């Protein structure tokens, strides 16, 4: 069949978010609050195109928005954030319930200096709506032409011509 | 019986039996073509209902 069409290595180069999973988990709720729109454009493009090769520009916008998010954290509230993700990072399961005072420090400094509000319980799990400008994929499964079905039955059901026609049975 | 009655009743018998014989020949030919091609109402062995397919957005997008 056809040759698979991959993007080049220069199409995949982007400045990475080189932070740990506890760093990402510490500012996860503010990341969901502040980086909503390009992330949801990307995940809508990802569930509609069903192809990661059709989602590279949206992923690059995701990475750019995440980098601007952590640069906006680092300029204003770097030390309460470091105090908070170190305490998140200590735990094996990385509990949020173990670190509520460092969370209160980080959320206080973030609300005072950056105006960000941490979302309530239930908000990040909402199904939102996304205003895209790309067209809707007309055939994302690349489904070919379907086979035409067998013809249905029609007409009034007349009696059997001369019965069963079973050798001599006249009915 | 009259020769008229026997003669014309014989003709009616011959009509009905020749009609049934040509219908049996067509019965064999229709059965042969529907087993061979499979495009009639007979020999429609079941495939999977596509009403059983879930079309919801799943957990992973590549599907
Ligand atoms: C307005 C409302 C009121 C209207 C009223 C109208 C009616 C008024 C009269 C009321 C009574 C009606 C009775 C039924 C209608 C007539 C049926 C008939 O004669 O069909 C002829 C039928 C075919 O001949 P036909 O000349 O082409 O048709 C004339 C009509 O058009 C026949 O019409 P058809 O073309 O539409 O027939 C369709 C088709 C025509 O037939 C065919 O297409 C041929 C295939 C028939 C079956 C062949 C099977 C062969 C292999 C098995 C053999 C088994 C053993 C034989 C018997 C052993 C002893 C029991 O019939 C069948 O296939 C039916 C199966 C056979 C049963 C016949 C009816 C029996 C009714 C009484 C039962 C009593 C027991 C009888 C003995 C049991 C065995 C029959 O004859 C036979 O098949 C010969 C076998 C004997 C038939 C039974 C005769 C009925 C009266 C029996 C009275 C005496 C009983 C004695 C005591 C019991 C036995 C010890």
């Amino acid at each position: 069949p056809g040759i698979v069409e991959l993007p080049s290595l220069e199409d995949l180069k982007v400045q990475e978010v080189k932070v740990s999973s506890s760093v990402l988990k510490a500012a996860a709720h503010h990341y969901g609050a502040q980086c909503d729109k390009p992330n949801k454009e990307f995940m809508l493009c990802r569930w509609e195109e069903k192809d990661p090769r059709r989602c590279l520009e949206e992923g690059k916008l995701v990475n750019q928005c995440a980098l601007e998010f952590f640069r906006q954290i680092k300029r204003h509230c770097a030390e309460p954030f470091t105090e908070y993700w170190t305490c998140i990072d200590y735990s094996g399961l990385q509990l949020f319930r173990r670190c509520r005072k460092e969370q209160a420090q980080f959320d206080k400094c973030v609300l005072d200096k950056l105006g960000w509000v941490r979302p309530d319980l239930g908000e990040l799990s909402k199904v939102t709506k996304v205003k895209t400008d790309r067209p809707l994929p007309e055939n994302p499964y690349h489904s070919r032409a379907r086979p035409e079905p067998n013809p249905e039955v029609e007409g009034d059901l007349k009696p059997a011509r001369h019965g069963s026609r079973l050798f001599f049975w006249t009915m | 019986d009259a020769p008229e009655k026997n003669y014309e009743r014989t003709m009616a018998i011959l009509q009905i039996e020749s009609e049934k014989a040509e219908l049996r020949l067509k019965e064999l030919e229709v059965r042969r073509l529907m087993r061979a091609k499979g495009d009639g109402p007979w020999f429609q062995y079941p495939t999977i209902d596509k009403a059983l397919i879930d079309h919801s957005p799943k957990a992973t997008p590549d599907n």
